[PDB]
């Protein structure tokens, strides 16, 4: 997805818990920019978390 | 008018790339979606994919997803489309047409409604 | 992979009603409206003939019509000529922001 | 009667109707930190879409439950919205107004 007027969505990867519980695999996902908040104040236009 | 305009002749070696120019003028470039098509020499229209003038974005058919891409430049007004790994049966005429309009609000991409079309590139492969 | 069904080969007579139908699957002629006619004579550019099933562009008489029924949808043709000797594809939205055109005719008159 | 559990802030949907005309109501017209409730007589239709064509996906986070997300949008990108008629807004705004006006 490229630039544009639309609110528009981040594609966002991170791991997650297999069905092994001590076990991680890479999945990803599309979130809404609201939902999204930059993780620390430093620089950094990579790493992301949930408003949560 | 509107007036679209490619290239007149392309000759090719198999398993090189292409790139086809389509320029258009008369109207603003940014106002409608850009399709290519295809035309083997006896065999019909084979329709290739679709690109929005404004973003980036782009939609390609099958058989065709990663072997040929799209793009375009505002400022001069002109899609390019590079296609790549060219077969014996690549032998064809590429049509450039203009789609729907883009209003934001309803997704005019689908629409097969083409009022002008160019002259064709011809690409060869013998 | 399979495109549209359409008829390869339709013949006709000067001043006689000839109808071409394409029909198409449950996905794409099903259920959108989205049906386009257009003719292409050898060595030149195909042009839109009739858009949106039944509406027609400006610049083309009254000769042609259209219908939309079930899976199929039919161009017809009245007071045939020997100019429409040419190639006629019809076209058709398949979902997923996909457009898919037909097999091919070319009308024949006796 | 029916009572829908409608969730809106500004405005009301699919609410009850007047019987007669505009009705206002309020606690205290002199207090402004109060909150005015004006019911309408004719209703304003609405017609909200999101054009976008969004894909389900699912992830199994943990054993036996699932999660639920946008696996990717088929199409182009478009702006969901909301469209009222113009006309009929300005009729009931100016309606609204010739109400308020018996107390102002
Ligand atoms: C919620 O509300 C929002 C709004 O708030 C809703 O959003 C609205 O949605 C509706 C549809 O749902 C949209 O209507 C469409 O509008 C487009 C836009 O066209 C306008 O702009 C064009 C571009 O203007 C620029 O170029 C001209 C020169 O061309 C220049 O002069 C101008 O200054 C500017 O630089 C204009 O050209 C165009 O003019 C046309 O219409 C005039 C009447 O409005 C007429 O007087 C003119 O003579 C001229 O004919 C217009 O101002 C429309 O294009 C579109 O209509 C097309 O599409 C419908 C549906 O597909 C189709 O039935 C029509 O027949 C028409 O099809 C023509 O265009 C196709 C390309 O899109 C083409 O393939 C067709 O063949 C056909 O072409 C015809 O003309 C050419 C010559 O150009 C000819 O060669 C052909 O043979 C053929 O005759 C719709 O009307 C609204 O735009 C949109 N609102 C906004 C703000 O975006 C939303 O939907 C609501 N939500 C819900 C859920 O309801
Ligand atoms: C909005 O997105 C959905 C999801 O992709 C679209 O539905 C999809 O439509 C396509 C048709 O182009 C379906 O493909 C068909 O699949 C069947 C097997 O189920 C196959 O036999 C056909 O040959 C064809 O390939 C696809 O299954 C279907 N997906 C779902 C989940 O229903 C929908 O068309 C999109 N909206 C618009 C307006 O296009």
């Amino acid at each position: 997805v490229k630039n544009g007027t639309v609110e528009e969505m981040k594609n966002c990867s991170f791991n997650t818990t297999t069905e092994i519980r001590d076990k991680e695999k890479k999945e990803y996902a599309l979130f809404y920019k609201p939902d999204i908040v930059p993780l620390s104040e430093t620089n950094n236009t990579s790493e992301y978390r949930l408003i949560n | 008018q509107v007036q679209l305009v490619q290239s007149g002749a392309e000759v090719k070696k198999p398993g090189a790339s292409v790139k086809v120019s389509c320029k258009a003028s008369g109207y603003t470039f940014t106002g409608y979606y850009m399709h290519w098509v295809r035309q083997a020499p006896g065999q019909g229209l084979e329709w290739m994919g679709w690109i929005n003038p404004n973003s980036g974005r782009t939609n390609y058919a099958q058989k065709f997803q990663g072997r040929v891409t799209m793009t375009r430049d505002t400022s001069i007004s002109t899609a390019y489309m590079e296609l790549s790994r060219l077969r014996s049966d690549d032998t064809a005429v590429y049509y450039c047409a203009r789609g729907g309009w883009i209003s934001l609000y309803y997704d005019s991409s689908g629409y097969p409604n083409f009022d002008y079309w160019g002259q064709g590139t011809l690409v060869t492969v013998s | 992979q399979s495109a549209l069904t359409q008829p390869a080969s339709v013949s006709g007579s000067p001043g006689q009603s000839i109808t071409i139908s394409c029909t198409g699957t449950s996905s794409d002629v099903g259920s959108y409206n989205l049906v386009s006619w257009y003719q292409q004579h050898p060595g030149k550019a195909p042009k839109l003939m009739i858009y949106e099933v039944s509406k027609r562009p400006s610049g083309v008489s009254n000769r042609f019509s259209g219908s939309k029924s079930g899976n199929t949808a039919s161009l017809t043709i009245s007071g045939l000529q020997a100019e429409d000797e040419a190639d006629y594809y019809c076209c058709s939205y398949a979902g997923s922001s996909t457009v898919i055109f037909g097999g091919g005719t070319k009308l024949t008159v006796l | 009667h029916g009572i829908r559990p409608v969730v809106s802030t500004q405005l009301l949907l699919n609410g009850s109707l007047a019987e007669k005309e505009i009705v206002i109501r309020s606690e205290n017209l002199t207090n402004n930190a109060k909150i005015i409730i004006v019911h309408l007589h004719t209703p304003v239709e609405i017609v909200c879409t999101r054009p976008n064509n969004n894909t389900r996906k699912s992830v199994r986070i943990g054993p036996g439950q699932t999660f639920y997300a946008t696996g990717d949008i088929i199409g182009d990108i478009k702006q969901a919205h909301c469209n009222i008629s113009e006309e009929k807004w300005n009729d009931t705004l100016q309606k609204v107004g010739i109400e308020l006006q018996k107390h102002f």
